[PDB]
RNA sequence: CGGGGAAUCAGGGUUCGAUUCCGGAGAGGGAGCCUGAGAAACGGCUACCACAUCCAAGGAAGGCAGCAGGCGCGCAAAUUACCCACUCCCGACCCGGGGAGGUAGUGACGAAAAAUAACAAUACAGGACUCUUUCGAGGCCCUGUAAUUGGAAUGAGUCCACUUUAAAUCCUUUAACGAGGAUCCAUUGGAGGGCAAGUCUGGUGCCAAUUCCAGCUCCAAUAGCGUAUAUUAAAGUUGCUGCAGUUAAAAAGCUCGUAGUUGGAUCUCUCUCGGCCGAAGCGUUUACUUUGAAAAAAUU
């Protein structure tokens, strides 16, 4: 015996809104950004030290 | 912070006199008896029996009409009928007194199985049930001291996939077949 | 006063520690000489040599290549050589004078029969610092990597018990090693410390 | 006679404490300063550089001339003085080399054949000794 | 040896089963680490 | 640091609680503040003290008892990994962020389950039962041991796939391969004085006894077993339960000599105002005992 759980719902608009984006993904409804953490948080850390549109000239 | 439990007990008692010759030969006995693998098993089911007395002693030092006396040897009383330990008819608080722990080494799966004429031994007991060979009413059980209650009793099976049971051939008379 | 006093003798071994510390590859005394041997036939001595090499005045010799690296990022001096086990006189010799022993092994097995000699041999001389770096776990299959170096563990786990074990796969390992070399606790050796070499 | 009165707690607890302090191991484990002299400084064992190696001569009835090595403590510069198992075993301890040591057994008290010796060695250059023995492990220099 | 010799001979006269007293007698069996 | 709590437990006690829950305290040592509902805040500022970083020598900048990581210390303790999927928190917010937290790695701290073989024939050895006074006979059984055979069963592993999951790993589920010296080979300690266990062998020296070393045989526990140190129990060697003080450790030179401890016998419910009741004085005060409320979880 295999015990999982199960979700039919109503329409797909109502799958894309109320599942997890996970769930969304293992369909394939849903893709999400190939970048890690230590590379977003030495970026915003990087951000935090030049004022204005410069902010936006990091990489 | 994590969300771990750090609750676990030890489940046997080591004796307080390692050497004495009276006590190496009931063990030895048991254990000899039951197909046992070591004297830990023997010690496992000697502190359940102990656990066991130690309760029925102090719920016999209250009154009579006490309700948790009432309520609580209830429970006791039929946990060990329903383990296949006591009687129907010895449901009383003093007969535990009079337990043994061979009546406890009886109603495991190996015995059972021994019993039952399953297997041809004790140790042909043991390792049937330790290679996946014989279940308990649907559910293929590998511990052999798989305490068997009275209503399991009568379902140990053998296991619907087992070579001896439903058919498919081990791997050594597989092997042997596709020689010749 | 049981704190004052155990603030007084702290001090004085932290100054004492301190300035024993600071005389090995700084400015004030020689450069830290590190020999660097493989302890098995299946590793690429000069691409770990490339990881290795801040500054470099690299010297040369007829086969072998020994170069100075200076790095005032970490303020460290270091005089790097090689040496392949089986060349007796060469690893006893760049052994009894080096500070630290790096050996470098395959992920597969520990060493051969001819790094087992060579350490044999090392042990019998006597062993400075040493450290161990394995080179090639990246180039496995990542499913088997945590496994191989648990297996890994084993076979160091004979001669060099408590020892852990190192990567050199990239130029940040390369760094992180330097690093491990730089600030570490020296084994210091009878024989050449009564004598001047 | 003791005192046996329903208001004598006071006193009765009073007089347990100095009687307590009339004994020999709660004196010791109480007093402080005998793990302010214990050379391990209360630790099961501790590491040392080996001084040197002598030879305690054994007891009176049964003449030997067993071999200690006398090594320094790393931690507080006490000087010990540290049994070896064999003499097979002595060579593989040398001068300046560091050693771990623990006591010989009893939780603190002296040998009953060999006078004075206090202490056994475990470890020598961070390998213990049934592996160099055995030939299970070797150690380095 | 001559402590478990006369250990042996205070057993015989206190009169209980005493092992035979041959050249093991006092042996060290092996070192103890 | 305190508490909830842990260990031992006949009963009383004894020992431990740095440590994830609760409360407190601190953020290198002191001190003074700004802002804010809330801070004497340090992943805020300002000085002094102690250390210490860059420098063009004018200056500028500092606070891991956060998560990793390093040095030092030592007997003594893990990755400079992955993620906001779970639990929750914060914000202007259904959407952003969180080394809180979660998930892997290291991990014989410790706790639970549990392999390292099973059966059949044959050959000997014992024990029953039938027939014989017995010896003996049992294609009568049972039980052991095998330098003896025999195929049956299986996991340890190798490895498709699914499942797992944020993505994975592990477990669970399943193909294929996978066991005879089933070498796919269980260790750790102890024993020839006493608790379990020896009338044994071989080298090596002193004057047959006798130092040192290697073994064999046996015993115990077993995926575990030694060792050291502390502590508890044995222990009634701290004694309240429950020790002693002639001769063994111990009663004061002796009596008057306050506090503290202990102290002889005795003593057999109602008054006012509102609907037989409610309010009120309690009846000398307590101690003691029983009942009831109230008192975090987790732990037991």
């Amino acid at each position: 015996k295999t015990t999982g759980f199960g979700m039919i719902y109503d329409s797909l608009d109502y799958a894309k809104k109320n599942e997890p984006k996970h769930r969304l993904a293992r369909h394939g409804l849903y893709e999400k950004k190939k970048t890690s953490r230590k590379q977003r948080k030495e970026r915003k850390n990087r951000m935090k030290k030049v004022r204005g549109t410069a902010k936006a000239n990091v990489g | 912070p994590v969300a771990r439990s750090w609750v676990c007990r030890k489940t046997y008692v080591t004796p307080r006199r390692p050497f004495e010759k009276s006590r190496l030969d009931q063990e030895l006995k048991l254990i000899g008896e039951y197909g046992l693998r070591n004297k830990r098993e023997v010690w496992r089911v000697k502190f359940t029996l102990a656990k066991i007395r130690k309760a029925a002693r102090e719920l016999l030092t209250l009154d009579e009409k006490d309700p948790r006396r009432l309520f609580e040897g209830n429970a006791l009383l039929r946990r060990l009928v329903r383990i296949g330990v006591l009687d129907e008819g010895k449901m009383k608080l003093d007969y535990i007194l009079g337990l043994k722990i061979e009546d406890f080494l009886e109603r495991r799966l190996q015995t059972q199985v021994f019993k039952l004429g399953l297997a041809k031994s004790i140790h042909h007991a043991r390792v049937l049930i330790r290679q996946r060979h014989i279940r308990v009413r649907k559910q293929v059980v590998n511990i052999p001291s798989f305490i068997v209650r009275l209503d399991s009793q009568k379902h140990i099976d053998f296991s619907l996939r087992s070579p001896y049971g439903g058919g498919r051939p081990g791997r050594v008379k597989r092997k042997n077949a596709k020689k010749g | 006063d049981q704190r004052h006093r155990a603030s007084q003798l702290r001090k004085q071994k932290k100054e004492a520690v301190l300035a024993e510390k600071r005389q090995l590859g700084g400015k004030d005394g020689p450069p830290h000489q590190v020999l660097v041997v493989p302890l098995h036939s299946r590793i690429s001595l000069p691409e770990a040599m490339q990881l290795l090499q801040g500054t470099v005045h690299l010297n040369e010799l007829g086969n072998t290549q020994n170069f100075m690296l200076l790095c005032p990022r970490l303020k460290h001096r270091w005089f790097f050589t090689s040496a392949r086990p089986g060349d007796l006189h060469v690893v006893l010799d760049m052994a009894k004078v080096a500070d630290t022993i790096l050996f470098l092994l395959d992920p597969l097995e520990g060493w051969d029969s001819t790094g087992d000699y060579c350490l044999s041999c090392l042990f019998a001389q006597g062993l400075p610092t040493y450290t161990l770096a394995v080179q090639g776990i990246s180039g496995l299959p990542l499913k088997k990597q945590i496994d191989t170096r648990k297996k890994l563990s084993k076979a160091v786990e004979k001669r060099f018990p408590h020892d852990k074990l190192l990567l050199l796969d990239t130029q940040q390992e390369a760094g992180m090693l330097l690093r491990q070399l730089a600030n570490q606790k020296q084994q210091h050796l009878a024989f050449r410390d009564r004598r001047a070499y | 006679g003791k005192c046996r009165g329903l208001r004598t707690a006071r006193k009765l607890r009073s007089h347990r404490r100095d009687q307590k302090w009339h004994d020999k191991q709660y004196k010791k484990a109480h007093l402080g300063t005998a793990l302010k002299a214990n050379p391990f400084g209360g630790a099961s064992h501790a590491k040392g550089i080996v001084l040197e190696k002598v030879g305690v001569e054994a007891k009176q009835p049964n003449s030997a001339i067993r071999k200690c090595v006398r090594v320094q403590l790393i931690k507080n510069g006490k000087k010990i003085t540290a049994f070896v198992p064999n003499d097979g075993c002595l060579n593989f301890i040398e001068e300046n080399d560091e050693v771990l040591v623990a006591g010989f057994g009893r939780k603190g008290h002296a040998v009953g054949d060999i006078p004075g010796v206090r202490f056994k060695v475990v470890k020598v250059a961070n390998v213990s000794l049934l592996a160099l023995y055995k030939g299970k492990k070797e150690r380095p220099r | 040896r001559a402590w478990v010799l006369e250990k042996k001979e205070r057993h015989r006269r206190q009169g209980r089963e005493v092992r035979p007293d041959t050249q093991y007698t006092g042996r060290k069996r092996k070192p103890r680490f």
